[PDB]
């Protein structure tokens, strides 16, 4: 590794992190004739740390 | 006849503080001390005016 230098006595380390929610649930099956059917509901999340 | 009075007084930083202090909110690269003798040096002198 080479070098730095920072002009600070303390250097913190702050980590955000995102698990997004994929992109699955394909298509429901409809007959041309009929109403549609609601998309089920997703999950997305974030997380922090510190070091 | 008639003969005055004498009066000094001093202050000192030493090592630690002076590199290790800066901001409380956010991240500053070490120079707050220089902002905070300038108030002292005004103080010392409304200590003379006080006197």
């Amino acid at each position: 590794f080479p070098e730095d230098s920072t002009f600070a006595s303390e250097l913190e380390l702050y980590l955000l992190r995102t698990q997004d929610a994929e992109q699955t649930g394909m298509t429901f099956v409809h007959q041309v004739g009929s109403t549609s059917l609601p998309v089920e509901a997703r999950v997305a999340k974030v997380d922090l740390a510190k070091a | 006849t008639w003969s005055p009075l004498a009066f000094k007084e001093s202050r000192v930083w030493d090592e630690k503080e002076i590199l290790y202090l800066g901001r409380l909110a956010d991240e500053v690269q070490a120079g707050v001390i220089n902002e905070q003798i300038a108030e002292s040096l005004t103080w010392l002198m409304a200590r003379m005016r006080n006197r």
